[PDB]
């Protein structure tokens, strides 16, 4: 009961007219399948990203690693209240959820500063792309866009993405590092030390379940251009649209972690088929329950119609899955007999949505089986349909649903399911005190996680760019979603006995070079203060990010924790499309790199860019 | 920007306004009918070795038995003719032919006046207007086939906009290389080598890519309502014969390599269907004073 | 009578066209890559390579910097391509040696049975010959394929490197470091279109038995073969040396594809090889053109057509769907010379699906009739009466490689300084076989506590004079290893204790045919065993005394004819824990016992 | 090196294959016949005080008495015409007139049905390929007279190949200065202005010397087989109607500026001979369409 009013392009089928393609003909090879309903296809798909996350992730590597991050954590003289200790068996597994977690996302804005970085150098035949071409394809116009910007990959193609991905981007996959995990030991009404020790060892049944039915989201900015650019005037609106996508997307990933530690099981999305499909007389029915968003959506085909209902994913405490609906597109029937498959997506619920309001708008011209395709393709692969017209429809709709003027509201859902979340926490944490005691209480549902940016975490860095021996590690300071007092430490350990590791913060103008040795150990190298607008100042400038690099010698690992001063800081107002606009800032400076083998004693400090010259921006001018 | 026009449509004199009635479009007919039967009995005379077919002939349309000391203009009916052939042109001419003269000449045959009741094509292709940016060169040669030539010297591609008018029917290009053209506002095609326009869309754009120049070539078809004894190939000959013997050449008047052009630029102007409707009745004339002419030379 | 629903379950799936069926297989080369080799371990392992190669005395201009983003990239991808070309000539040479054990047998199997498919006589000469692999299909050769043979992926080697790194106008120290360890960006879009094809010697003797009478002509065929693929991988280095980006292969299908009216256009581009092809499929129509990647002078990518199959319109407006072939050149013109041949008998899925499986996943068609005829085009592709000339067309794209070289180096020399252009394009990397390379030697044998590692010393594409070197590092403190080199008249027993350093083994020479004179006796290859207790990494380095070694001549089927080299003496071992100083030296096989290859007796 | 082509010689699209048949070639011959006699009636009964010829002619063609008050469209002859020409232009365009139709009409005047009795020559010159270096230019201008530019920035001379194809009989080159052109393989004469050639000698190679651009202005005559009564002047103003009428207007089609430009691109296709026959068809299909519509004009 929507109307969008948007422009739609027509869309041509493979179908044809009669709506059903013909036996044996190139058509028939290239149609969407559906990789849901097939077992063969979703058993698989199953074992692929088993595979991806096995070979990226070991668990092995992972449990024996658990020693030396334990102690880590501990010297870090974190207050009693805020102690994190990785001995407690549900803590360790929070945390492996929220480094891999943290880690694809923290990449993903690296490589978003880099584009914005290499559209800004390039203003001037961006802006001539954008007006001349406005009637063109958003995929064309994109692949226009990279190709002009020289940036890395290129490729707008889902073969070209997946090939050109990191190994620290890859999903998170659920079930593997749930295996092996003792689960359920009971210590019958014993409170001595040696039973305590028992208890802390294993993990209750809730966590095992919601750990069974996690899969994380992480949207590349080759893809999030596509919708930032169906309506860009200037190259500055096309910076714009790139933040608002972002920022949105890194406030749904906190709310997908804090579902994990707040004490309830995450319902799983899954589709409803007939027991026995009849032929012209078949219904599909799929609800999807995004962990990483505040929304849910239920999409039911009926023959030749489509009908949506967006619901709100918080608030349904009786004897429902589903919150009142925000958005109505028909009437779902969720009371449906048929069998009951279960599946993870793969895109996020502004994604989902988008696809089934161009879909509804071009049911007629697409083909029943066409719809089902090219929905479960997407999904579940995220793969983008084939069909470019309609694929150039959806990323308006993605514009729509992300832009200021969406049908529906991203802050106050945020806000509400916040409140939603921290309120069962209390709740749980109340009720297990009762039933079970404060100790044991504790160690099943931890106060100190809160969220992806409050909860005090750690990233590794691998590092390829060697300059004179010294291997370069980038981490980004920044953005953040929170306001208060911030730290940053940088451990670093290496083959030698004897080490002279050095570190530089680059600001928008100026940066700072400093240099440690203590190794095996955490080292304290930054503070902030960071204002209600997520804004610091550092050394008398507005800042929203700052880049870190860390220069090693035969290293072998170097990690980065930071912590709030305070637990559960509050949360800054997500950003937008104007806000965004209103304030311009400066990245160019990230890229420049220093040379440790030849620095002196006296360029070590603050020091600003115009005290060297042109390139050399190690050694400083005599 | 850069504007770029077509010679020929450039000022076009007023055409006359005197003998448009119904009278002296009959007189116009009734010369094309005779003319035409004194050509053919010109050649009747010619295979049979007889001069009587020929006598014949004259008499009618000269209202005068030929004689061999004279010299055979034509009688009254030539030098009218030749009259309005000179007040057809421009509206500076005067009118001398008395209309007692006119409506005598016009009872020699029975004929109907109907000036409309026909069509024929014409070839020139009307460019109003070409629009470049700066750094291009676009230059505009041809009446009956137009090349248009531009050449790229910025940085990246321009976009160049023509205006055919509103009056041709239609309009087929083709490019020395293959080129991308779409009207205003409507997404860019492949590129291709011809293309087929109605001039009433509106105005195209072509985008010019940076390198090797690009000619366009032009090629139009419009359609002007004549009566039905009209014939082109006569028509022509006859706009040289008369431009050749002095009968258009009066003060302040503009030029024209053929017919085609000159009814044509006289339809893009200021009352265009009034000046087309006169330009027709003086394509009949000239149509009769090609037949009369080479019968009689003089 | 069947209902026709089996008929359609197993036909040929388009591979290409398929979004769905593009993703899939790209996920699978790159967790097949990156199982193998690791970006994590080669990036640890670098200083280490760095060290070695410093090592070993390399005279000025003709030594490499690992240190230099642009040389490391380079090596990575020369070591990959080195090593899975180089395991695949051991197990051709294996396989030659057992058909010449057993070649009574095979000379009754060539001539007795010729009515069976090209597929049924490998099989029953694999069997007899007993060798290591005897399964022809796809899924055999998949399950037995050893970890150095799996083809390199692209876009992981270009994975998270520097790329654009700017500094202006300053010539310090300091400047320079910070700019060789970025890459640029021609070289990062060069690394993206990259894939390689290393083809077994069980798909290869299909098409060199599917003609042949006897045993010398079955394995001078095998010969021949190979060493048109060795050639053509050398031009695939070559390609990325060089300061151009390389094209890569894309299909062209209809925007709104018709039913009834649908055209499909493959463009082929192999980076291992000096021709293209380009194949239209029009209605039931097949129309092919084998195009030369050399030349281009003008913007087309297309250069002059050397085989002409038809009309094929490069110019078509449609989608374009970009793909990296599994195949050769000439596999790709041996299926569409039969698919053109028997296009009337099969339908528009048969005719997309068997050539689109074929490019992308190198899977034979399953039509018997088809696969016969693909296997005799192969063969007279590659032998002497070949409609290609290929000699003279790997010889000029060498020649045109070199030139664009010279060109691109001497373009940027006049924008940046020398230095910069030595460090973006090196003058060290001109070919495999001509550049200094490693192999990272893998052992499975251990006897009486000395683990082997064997290598293969040639054959040689190029003439000069060569060097061959050996780094062992091992978790004792002292060790004692030895080097044996085997050749026709007897073996030659090296002992050395040196650790973490590489030590020179081998000086040879070897002339304009490309055949060495190891000790009175010429050769054409030869091997070394590597004898070491609990080794952990053992590397043989190669080298060229002069820089940019000239070429030798590909040999075809008659040069292989005419000289027979045996390589019986290749399999025999020896026992370094019961060595004897006498026993250690260059000794011939008269002088030792049957059997005992250890003692001299 | 780089190819330059004729804008009017590509992608000739099929034209049509019906309506081809010996009874389907009298009614065009038919209704050329008629549509003449439709003209001159018209002239006879104007230079006349009676309407009786005109009465007569309108009522053999239009199979109807004329009548005040009403349109004159041309009646189901008109209609059949109309449709016919459609189909000969494409093959997309859908063939709707009976053959029972068509016969009836064909049987209202007796005319053979010879489409081979004579011969027309038509102007178009093709220029199928320039071949040239990678220093020169060449841009070719023009379809009745074809005007080819080249240009030299090289060092030295360069050489340039022509080839007119094997279709057309006679092609004269005549250039803005004095140039060389002779066959491969021969040696090159005294620059001339003018040359005359076979385009069936071969391949032509013209030196370009370094300086002033060249000019090469080239005209060319091909014979086709016509039926007597085929007059071109008729045809080429039948065509422009047809065109400004709709009746090309249909799906995946060339457009051509004139008939001679239409009927050499068909002839230098695969089955030109074969295509050239139904283009002839069509051309005197024209000729009908231009004298029927001249004499009845309609909206």
């Amino acid at each position: 009961a929507y109307s969008s009013g948007l422009s739609q392009n027509s869309i041509i089928s493979l179908t044809g007219n009669d709506r059903t393609v013909a036996d044996g003909t190139f058509n028939s090879m290239i149609m969407p399948r559906a990789v849901i309903a097939n077992e063969r296809e979703h058993f698989m798909k199953t074992r692929i990203d088993k595979i991806e996350h096995d070979l990226n992730r070991s668990a092995k590597q992972e449990m024996m690693d658990r020693q030396s991050l334990a102690e880590d954590y501990n010297a870090l003289n974190l207050a009693v209240g805020q102690e994190i200790k990785l001995d407690i068996a549900t803590q360790h597994q929070l945390n492996r959820l929220g480094s891999a977690m943290y880690k694809a996302d923290h990449e993903r804005e690296t490589e978003l500063t880099d584009l914005i970085n290499r559209i800004r150098e390039n203003e001037v035949t961006v802006n001539g792309i954008l007006e001349n071409q406005k009637a063109i394809t958003a995929a064309e116009r994109a692949d226009l866009l990279l190709e002009v910007v020289a940036s890395t990959a290129k490729s707008v193609s889902a073969a070209g993405r997946a090939a050109a991905d990191g190994s620290g981007v890859v999903p998170v996959f659920g079930p593997s590092v749930a295996n092996g995990i003792k689960v359920g030991i009971d210590i019958a009404d014993s409170v001595a030390e040696a039973a305590i020790a028992v208890k802390e060892s294993g993990i209750i049944t809730q966590l095992n379940d919601v750990y069974h039915a996690f899969q994380s989201v992480h949207v590349a900015p080759n893809d999030v251009i596509k919708p930032a650019a169906v309506v860009a005037g200037t190259s500055t609106e096309l910076i714009g649209n790139l933040q608002a996508i972002y920022s949105r997307l890194r406030s749904h990933s906190d709310i997908g972690f804090k579902k994990a530690t707040v004490g309830d099981v995450i319902p799983n999305s899954y589709m409803i088929k007939p027991v026995n499909s009849t032929e012209y007389a078949s219904w599909q029915l799929y609800v999807i329950h995004p962990v990483q968003g505040s929304l849910g959506l239920v999409v039911q085909l009926m023959g030749d119609a489509l009908t949506y209902n967006v619901f709100a994913q918080y608030g349904n405490t009786s004897a429902s899955e589903f919150g009142k609906t925000v958005l109505t597109g028909g009437a779902t029937n969720t009371a449906l007999e048929g069998t009951k498959v279960k599946f993870q997506t793969k895109v996020t619920a502004q994604q989902a949505l988008a696809l089934t309001m161009a879909l509804k708008d071009a049911a007629s011209m697409l083909s029943q089986g066409e719809l089902i395709g090219y929905f479960e393709q997407y999904i579940n692969l995220a793969l983008e349909p084939d069909n470019l017209s309609l694929q150039d429809n959806m990323h308006k709709y993605h514009h729509l649903l992300t832009s200021q003027n969406s049908p529906i509201d991203w802050n106050y859902h945020d806000e509400e399911m916040h409140k939603w979340l921290d309120s069962r926490k209390t709740t749980n944490y109340d009720a297990m005190q009762k039933k079970d005691g404060t100790v044991i209480a504790d160690i099943h549902i931890p106060k100190v996680f809160n969220d992806l940016r409050n909860t005090t975490l750690h990233c590794k860095l691998e590092g390829k760019q060697t300059i004179a021996g010294y291997t370069v590690y980038e981490y980004l300071i920044g953005p953040w979603a929170h306001y208060g007092d911030i730290d940053y430490s940088v451990v670093v350990d290496t083959l030698n006995e004897e080490t002279k590791w050095y570190c530089e913060v680059i600001g928008i103008d100026g940066h700072l070079l400093i240099e440690k040795s203590v190794q095996h150990k955490p080292e304290k190298i930054l503070e902030l203060t960071v204002n209600d607008s997520g804004v610091t100042s550092f050394n008398g400038r507005n800042h929203d990010r700052l880049k870190l690099k860390v220069y090693v010698k035969d290293s072998l690992s170097v990690k980065v924790f930071r912590n709030w001063i305070g637990i559960n800081a509050p949360r800054v107002k997500t950003k937008m499309f104007n806000d965004h606009i209103g304030v311009k800032y400066d990245y160019s400076h990230f890229d420049k790199n220093i040379s440790p083998a030849h620095l002196t004693l006296t360029d070590l400090g603050w020091h600003t860019w115009d005290q060297y010259n042109a390139g050399n921006w190690t050694n400083i001018k005599p | 920007a850069n504007r770029a026009t077509s010679a020929f449509l450039d000022n076009p004199h007023p055409v006359g306004v005197n003998y448009v009635d119904e009278g002296s479009r009959q007189f116009v007919a009734v010369a094309e009918l005779l003319a035409s039967k004194l050509i053919d009995s010109s050649r009747e005379s010619d295979e049979s070795n007889s001069d009587v077919p020929f006598v014949q002939a004259y008499s009618k349309f000269a209202d005068d038995n030929p004689r061999h000391l004279r010299v055979k203009t034509g009688g009254k009916m030539a030098n009218a003719l030749t009259n309005v052939i000179r007040s057809y042109y421009s509206i500076n001419a005067p009118a001398i032919v008395p209309q007692v003269e006119i409506d005598r000449l016009a009872s020699k045959a029975t004929v109907s006046g109907d000036m409309y009741n026909s069509y024929a094509i014409f070839n020139s292709v009307p460019i109003v207007e070409v629009l470049s940016p700066a750094r291009t060169t676009v230059s505009i040669v041809g009446s009956d086939r137009a090349d248009v030539t531009m050449l790229n010297t910025g940085a990246g591609a321009a976009n160049i906009t023509f205006n055919f008018g509103q009056i041709a029917e239609t309009v087929i290009l083709k490019g020395s290389v293959p080129f991308q053209l779409a009207r205003l506002n409507q997404p860019m095609p492949a590129a291709r080598f011809t293309y087929k326009l109605r001039p009433l869309d509106g105005p195209f754009i072509v985008v010019l890519p940076v390198g090797n120049p690009l000619v366009i070539s032009a090629t139009a078809a419009t359609r002007i309502q004549v009566p039905l004894a009209f014939n082109k190939a006569l028509v022509e000959s006859g706009f040289q014969t008369a431009m050749n013997d002095g009968l258009f050449d009066i003060q302040n008047v503009n030029y024209y390599s053929s017919f085609d052009e000159f009814i044509i630029s006289q339809y893009h102007a200021q009352d265009g269907i009034n000046r087309v409707s006169t330009c027709v009745i003086l394509g009949l004339a000239l149509q009769a004073y090609d037949q009369m002419r080479r019968a009689l030379p003089v």
